[PDB]
């Protein structure tokens, strides 16, 4: 029934943020107040695509 | 030849001994003791309300922190 197409694993790589639980619950609200476009366009394409590969930029 | 001595009550006699039942009555009326029970609920009552809420807010914030980490 076709093959599932997938992402090569050197498109998958990106600059990690490797804090902590309790450093991000901390910086949560400024983070949210400050990082909010970017992150409502991500969810945006991610509920409307309803599919990962589609919105990895 | 002395005098006859015996075992004899004392001169006069022995002194009264109680015998009749005492329970003393020893308590509240019923109405203090309702209302003192009443006025303990409506104060904890109270009390209650005032930390429920506080602890709704509470959550609101943690759950505020989830939705700003979650993208």
């Amino acid at each position: 029934p076709g093959i599932v197409e997938l992402p090569t694993l050197e498109d998958l790589k990106v600059q990690e943020v490797k804090v902590s639980s309790s450093v991000l619950k901390a910086a949560a609200h400024h983070y949210g107040a400050q990082c909010d476009k970017p992150n409502k366009e991500f969810m945006l394409c991610r509920w409307e695509e309803k599919d990962p590969r589609r919105c990895l930029e | 030849a002395s005098k006859v001595k015996q075992d004899m009550p004392p001169p006069g006699g022995y002194g009264p001994i109680d015998y009749k039942r005492n329970l003393p009555r020893r308590g509240l009326s019923g109405y203090s003791m309702f209302a003192v029970g009443i006025g303990t609920l409506l104060f904890g009552y109270w009390s209650m309300m005032k930390w429920n809420r506080e602890r709704r807010r509470l959550q609101i914030e943690d759950f505020e922190a989830r939705i700003a980490l979650m993208p």
